């Protein structure tokens, strides 16, 4: 299981982040983003939590803490990678998403981004 | 929110003659907090701008006198803010409303620098208070020296307009660029080159400023660091 | 235990961080927002403080302390969740209230305010 | 060890950080600020270091570390708390004074500094 | 290991990063760079990444993850340095390079740059 | 062992951190940085480095690491402190200096820096 799995973690191409929350489940601390179309079209908001102490991608929480603080406070076009149905806790998946937050790109362009891809 | 002060290192006799006036012609918004029509870029402002508290002055004045460069003296202007006189955040906001990319390293130095703009030459019938500014070897802090006080004000008693800065050109898009503060976190636009310092034909050549990024400082300061 | 329990916490929208002390208790770091109401003002200020070493929210302390300096120097209208009736030191209770830190969501104006909220 | 016990610890208020150094001593790093008001009134400053393996307030140095570097970078008016005999190197106490940043609250306007206060 | 040694560890001088990337690979997390030459000369762009749990380089993740951060909100002109043939994960060689970020070293000048050269 | 032990650390005042840098040496990732007076009358510049896993003055590292890069951001002059004849690497101490920093005051130019200097 990687950041670049092409099959599983899915990603949504040139997209900023424009909401940030940070708060405290059973266990642990968590944060969520609410990154929409940068370019402004229309597209279901891509809310992706990573959580302190669950699943996987727990190890890579400080890092994509900070580096969503820093592509928040520079409205860059981000390709945010996501994996789906993680979050189990009912009242999670109500408010936020299962979308657990995997790695967080710097989308530079209007046509490739960096990191991995769909071929 | 009234009686504005600016750092100039002129004495009172020529500024209370010859007040603070535009520099140039670029009336837009997001190159003054960048400071790209401040003394850092093209330098053609259309605002003054003018700390609402005292404090931001001394910081603008220990900034100037620390750097062993700084040959001169240097006076707080005291200024009835008129109608001509807006506060930077209900400005921006309404640019933001529009389609404005300000972002936070943008919107967290309106906090910092309490910046009000004058979209007007400010005249001298608007400066009160010309406070000394002195450097004493003795414990190295700033000192209020002489006040020169003159009858050139007139009372109106005007407040700053909390509204939005008229024919504000269109918002620029993205342009995630330099910020331009000098000495801790002072936009360069209450820097002294940041205005119309040109009366007589040499008359003031003073080391203009260092200026230094300031974004990566806000990340420093807003990130545990 | 969640941010977003909305039965033991509160919370208050619109908000902005207006002070922000910081100090030491009985052993462990603690800070304090007082946050008022960004459009204008009304009821009465905030005073939320999450202190480390103490109380079930211990973990999130961290995340909020850095998170809630990125929303004090970025004047950002945000929506604090906070846990009632947690503090019991009387000398820490008559400067600050009761209420704890456990959630930190940016808003943007009065429209589709971010984090978990009330049906 | 509340940074609110105003028999046993001062504070300045309205004060700025005008010259910041770090450093190591018996072994750990520490920092000391040089307060002074900010005005011309005041003659002597305020000179508050803090270090992080020393007496009841090393857990919050850290803390302190981050939020008086934010006085320092932005010179803002901002309440010291410090004690008055923590330090006891004769080298450290001629240096710096023997007192102890406990706490560090950010002064709004001049009506008022959030944090504890003498009644 | 050190990356002054340049008979090993390659460098690049006068590369401003470009692009940002930051996920996790199996267990730790991980980041990536791309850096193109200031200068615009170059066309195959730089590919440095580093991860907090495989290389040989992991101890100095965090350190040059916060510079690399810098370095890329300023966008200074900055000599990086980079070990080769370090990833063997084949998704993801293919993806971003074999070259593991080890140094991140500043040039204040045009012809200026600091730390470790050839000779 | 402190940075103002006069006789051990010196230290030279009124400097402009000029150019940073980053990396590892054995299992720790140090930093160094070159500094040159404000003034500009300097003839030589100054190298210092804080290695992380080595010397007494490992425990600074990170209290020393933050603060010079803000000194490099801004470039201010302050007085940097240094240990004369820590590292041993030989290929470290020719690309660099043999002296460790230990401490940086902030100076505000003329005399007046914060720090036990005791000419």
């Amino acid at each position: 299981e990687w950041t670049g799995d092409y099959e599983n973690i899915g990603y949504f191409s040139h997209e900023v982040i424009s909401e940030f929350h940070v708060g405290q489940i059973d266990g642990g601390a968590y944060f969520c983003i609410k990154a929409v179309k940068a370019d402004g079209s229309r597209s279901t908001p891509l809310i992706a939590c990573s959580v302190s102490n669950e699943s996987v991608w727990a190890p890579s929480f400080k890092v994509l803490l900070e580096q969503a603080r820093y592509f928040y406070v520079t409205e860059q076009s981000v390709r945010i990678y996501y994996d789906h149905n993680v979050w189990t806790n009912q009242p999670f998946v109500n408010t936020f998403s299962t979308n657990a937050l995997v790695g967080l790109s710097s989308c530079s362009a209007a046509t490739d981004c960096f990191g991995p891809g769909k071929p | 929110i009234d009686f504005v002060y600016r750092v100039d290192p002129n004495p009172p006799d020529v500024i209370f003659r010859d007040g603070f006036s535009l520099l140039g012609y670029n009336r837009d918004l997001q190159q003054l907090i960048s400071g790209r029509s401040c003394a850092g870029g093209s330098s053609d402002s259309r605002y003054i701008v003018t700390t609402s508290d005292i404090n931001k002055t001394y910081a603008i004045a220990r900034a100037y006198y620390s750097h062993s460069k700084f040959k001169g003296n240097l006076y707080r202007y005291k200024i009835r803010a008129d109608n001509n006189f807006y506060s930077l955040t209900p400005s921006v906001n309404y640019l933001e409303s529009q389609g404005g990319h300000f972002n936070a390293y943008e919107k967290s130095m309106i906090r910092l620098q309490s910046e009000y703009v004058s979209t007007l030459s400010i005249l001298p019938e608007n400066i009160q208070k010309a406070v000394a500014l002195v450097y004493d070897s003795s414990t190295g802090q700033i000192k209020d020296g002489t006040s020169t006080i003159n009858t050139d004000y007139v009372s109106i008693s005007s407040v700053s307009n909390p509204g939005v800065i008229p024919f504000l050109p269109e918002p620029q898009a993205n342009t995630q660029q330099r910020i331009d503060a000098f000495g801790s976190l002072i936009s360069s636009c209450f820097s002294i080159y940041s205005v119309c310092q040109t009366h007589r034909g040499q008359k003031t050549e003073v080391y203009k400023m260092p200026f230094y990024d300031a974004r990566p400082v806000i990340q420093f300061i807003i990130s545990g660091n």
